[PDB]
């Protein structure tokens, strides 16, 4: 029942350390397309808007 | 003749492949020179809770 970031404290444990060794300046987020790009539905084809 | 070449990359970079060459059997309760994952020192070892 919290739309935005909740108020509290949760420490972030280490997950993985990766030796890629390149330069990174920009990044993007990848999503999952449940609907169809060919035929877009009027509504509810996606996930609750 | 089956041939395998192993090119080792030694750069100023992370080491992801290392040698388990010998895990010396534990000798505790005698103060010794120890080297644990690169940390070097002298002292005695004991079990801890």
């Amino acid at each position: 029942l919290v739309r935005d970031l909740p108020q509290g404290f949760s420490a972030l444990e280490p997950l993985v350390d990766l030796p890629i060794g390149i330069n990174i300046t920009r990044f993007q987020t990848l999503l999952a397309l449940h609907r169809s790009y060919l035929t877009p539905g009027d509504s509810s084809s996606g996930w609750t808007a | 003749y089956r041939v395998v070449v192993l090119s080792f990359e030694l750069l100023h970079a992370p080491a992801t492949v290392c040698g388990p060459k010998k895990s010396t059997n534990l000798v505790k309760n005698k103060c010794v020179n120890f080297n644990f994952n690169g940390l070097t020192g002298t002292g005695v070892l004991t079990e801890s809770n």
